[PDB]
This record gives structure tokens, sequence and C-alpha cells, in this order.
């Protein structure tokens, strides 16, 4: 009826429909997946082309926050690159006004409170967007999730799109202690071709970043030969 | 400017810099403030270059035509009430501080600090220009009254290169001259071979880190000097 139209409306049990409306157009995008490895982050997915004329390198849904983090948006590209704008803004006052860089759990609590503050007003609709918080700062690589409800919360693994039950339990066979940045490129790139179907697109390849002491603690994407091919 | 005397058992030790500048321009940087009178009374010179340069000598023609008169040796206090006179019925007009030390063989070695003001005062040592300043706190904690020849001869000059390695105005050479019952001995040390500079101070040997790297954390690891790492 009209207990569903926007954001400002509790449901008869206590339920927010339109926040919950937008975490269906997180399930229905494409698969992300991200793990810790001890001395860093590495952050794989899925761009799906829908064409084949497509240049390499469009739709990039990683995006470098800081130079110690970056964030990857899983859901709506446009919606996503509200929070990626937002989190840079957030990134740039730390620099600039306290002189130290933004912590991982504290640029994720600033992704958390943008995310929630369009879920409490009537003007305003939530986002389709998880976005998933990779960082390495002087408290150690971070790993954080945050839905469109405005929670956060830190992962060692996590799995978000279509296939995210089927990917988490590809992600229980990791080893999360042991698990190091050089072959965990090789295991998340691996896991999105076994948990993703080319019976309904034909165009899809991968997009993997990390952040790690190899890198010298910036956040970087790949060199191109270092992703399996298939 | 930096100039300075210090008494000892003989007489008594001047010292001062050599740089005049305009403001901020040096003009000389091998001036000489140590202004001869007659041959064992000095007086040192800060101030108005051209101020202080007519009344060391309009003094210094009184004081010789004094001394042929008389027959006799001039007095050090003779000297010193011969600048304050000029020094109070012009302090409105000149900029002039006068140290004024010497030798004579009735009271030995003896040091007269004339400020700007005009007034008097008979001292151990005196302190004088621009410099002095910095050299109050310097001699409160390092100087220790009744050294040698040679050693105040030395403290002098390590006296005037703490004085001139801070002060903007005061630096070049360091003029130093000793006025007692023997010959007046002179001595100039250059800049390159003087007791004290910050330059060779090996604890300014290390840069303020001011240009930190682009970094991940907070961890302070000094400044960038390459444009690669
Ligand atoms: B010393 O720097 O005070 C010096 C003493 C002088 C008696 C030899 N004076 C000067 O250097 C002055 C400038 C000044 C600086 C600081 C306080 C008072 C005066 N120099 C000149 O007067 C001068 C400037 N241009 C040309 C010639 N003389």
């Amino acid at each position: 009826s009209g207990h569903d139209q926007s954001t400002d409306v509790f449901s008869a049990e206590g339920r927010v429909f339109q926040v919950e409306y937008a975490g269906k157009a997180v399930d229905n995008s494409s698969t992300a997946v991200a793990a810790c490895c001890k001395d860093g982050v590495v952050v794989a997915v899925e761009k799906v082309h829908t064409s084949r004329m497509l240049e390499k390198g469009s739709n990039n849904r990683i995006h470098a926050v800081d130079r110690q983090a970056g964030i990857c948006i899983c859901g709506l590209l446009p919606d996503g690159r509200a929070i990626v704008s937002r989190a840079r803004q957030e990134a740039e006052n730390s620099r600039d006004i306290f002189a130290t860089p933004i912590r991982g759990s504290v640029l994720a609590n600033r992704v958390g409170e943008f995310m929630h503050a369009y879920t409490t007003h009537f003007a305003y609709r939530p986002f389709g967007c998880s976005a998933i918080i990779a960082s390495y700062a002087d408290d150690g690589p971070q790993l954080f999730v945050s839905d469109p409800s405005g929670t956060v919360a830190g992962y060692y693994g996590v799995a978000l799109g279509k296939a995210k039950t089927v990917a988490k339990s590809e992600l229980e066979k990791l080893d999360f202690s042991s698990l190091t940045c050089d072959e965990a490129v090789g295991k998340l790139a691996s896991i999105l071709h076994e948990v993703h179907d080319k019976q309904k697109d034909k165009l899809y390849e991968v997009e993997v970043a990390w952040v790690c002491d190899k890198s010298d603690r910036k956040f970087v994407h790949v060199p191109a030969d270092m992703v399996p091919a298939e | 400017t930096t100039i300075l005397a210090v008494s000892y058992n003989g007489g008594v030790v001047l010292a001062a810099d050599s740089r005049t500048s305009s403001g901020t321009y040096v003009v000389n940087r091998a001036s000489n403030k140590l202004t001869k009178l007659t041959k064992k009374i000095y007086c040192c010179r800060s101030g108005s270059a051209a101020d202080t340069q007519a009344l060391a000598e309009r003094v210094s023609n009184y004081l010789g035509s004094y001394q042929t008169d008389i027959g006799a040796g001039v007095n050090v206090a003779t000297a010193a009430n011969l600048f304050q006179k000029m020094c109070y019925m012009n302090r409105w007009n000149i900029s002039a501080g006068i140290i004024v030390a010497g030798y004579d063989p009735i009271n030995g070695g003896s040091v007269y600090s004339i400020p700007s003001g005009g007034s008097c005062v008979k001292l151990d040592y005196a302190l004088g220009g621009s410099g002095s300043i910095f050299l109050y706190s310097f001699f409160d904690a390092n100087y220790k009254p009744g050294m040698s020849k040679s050693e105040c001869v030395a403290f002098c000059q390590r006296a005037v290169a703490h004085a001139y390695s801070r002060d903007g105005s005061s630096g070049g050479l360091i003029r130093t001259i000793t006025l007692d019952a023997d010959e007046p001995e002179d001595q100039t040390i250059p800049w390159n071979r003087s007791p004290y500079c910050m330059e060779k101070d090996p604890k300014y040997v290390t840069q303020a880190t001011q240009n930190q790297p682009f970094s991940s954390s907070a961890k302070i690891t000094g400044n960038r000097m390459s444009s690669t790492g």
C-alpha cells in the first residue's frame, strides 16, 4: 500500500521497505568477492559487459579513495560513485585537517553514516549499492562492507552479488591466516570463473585490486598478467 | 655590530666584528670598529657609522692636544668624559653606542661603557651593539673573571663568534686588540677560521623533517629528497 513508498515509514512490524527494496538492487547485481591476507586485502569483481565494443577499463567498479584505501562498489554503479566521491572527501579531510591518514575502521564508519542519512528523510532514497572498503592503515589490513541500510561490519572475507551464497562457501575453504596476497589473486579470480555462468551473458571479465606490503602499502590495480586466464 | 671589551689583570681586550650594513645589504664586510684615540686607549664603535666616526676623531684631537700640553700620559677616565660630554649634548641627533677601554699606569686596565642615552658606567666587561643581547646569557654562564691575556683573547673571539652566528646585523671578520703595558697587539681572524659557526655545528646537520613523503602512515621518516623515492 502506502507503507512502502518512502523511507520515513516504519512498517507494522518495524521494517523499512525502501531500504530492503534497495537491498534487492545489490542482490541482482554482479558478483563481488574479497579476502584479508594477513599483510593486505585483495578485492575482485566481475564486470558484465553488455556489448563487444566496450573499451578495456570501462565501468571499473574499483576506485581508489586514499593512497592506502579504496572502495569497490557492488550494486548500482552511478549510486556508488556518490559514495566514492563522499569517502574521498572524508579522507581528504583527515589529511588536510588532522595531518594523518584515515584509519580503516574510521573511513568505513563515515561511509555507513552517509548511507544511513539518506534512509531517514522523506525526500531521499537509499543507495542501491554495497560498498566494500579495503584499507591498509596504521591499524593493519581492514576489510569492511557497508550495506544500503548503513550497517558496517569488519569481515575476513565477503561475497556480494547474485551468487553470493555459492561464492561464500568457496571462501570457507581458504585460510585467511596463512593466506598471502601472492596466491589469493589466483584463488579469488578462480572463484568468479566457477561461481558465474556464461549461459546468461557472453561478455564477462574480472577486475582485481589489492593493497599490501609488496605494493608499498598503496592501493593499486593489478598488472594485467597476474590474473588467471579463465 | 657586536662590540665588547673585557678586563684582565694587565690590561683590556677589545673585540668587534667587521660589517657595516645599510639595513639589509652589506656595504662593507671589512669594517674596523676599533678606533685609536691615543696609543693605549681605544674605543669600540656601534650605531651610526658617520655619527660615531665624527665623535671619535673629535675626541682624539682634544685628547692629543691635551697630551702635548700636559707632557705626560692620558688617563682612560679622561677620554671617557669627552665621549660622555659629546654623546649627551647631541643625544637627540646622533645614534652612538661607545665602549671606551684602555690602559693607564695609574689605574691599570679600565672599561667604560657609554650607551646611546649618554651615561657613563665603569665596568669589568662591557657589551654593545645590536648583537650584544645574545651575549648576556653567554657571559652569565661561560665567563669567569680573572683570566690571563691569552685566555681573554680566545674567549672574546669565541664570544663574538656566537654573537654574529645568530645576529643578522653582525658578521665578517673578528678584530681584536689588547691594550696593556706592552705594545698593543692586534689580531684579525677570518670567518673561515672562526671558533664557532652554525654550519659546522654538528647538531644542525640533520634537516628538520618538513617535506614529508606522501605515505600511508603517520610515521615520520624524514624529508623527501628525490622525485622517485
Ligand atoms: B654596526 O652594524 O651597528 C655598525 C656600527 C658602525 C659604527 C660601524 N653600524 C652600521 O652598520 C650602520 C647601520 C646600522 C645598523 C644597526 C644599527 C645602527 C646602524 N651602517 C651605516 O650607518 C651605513 C649605511 N650605509 C652606508 C654607510 N654607513
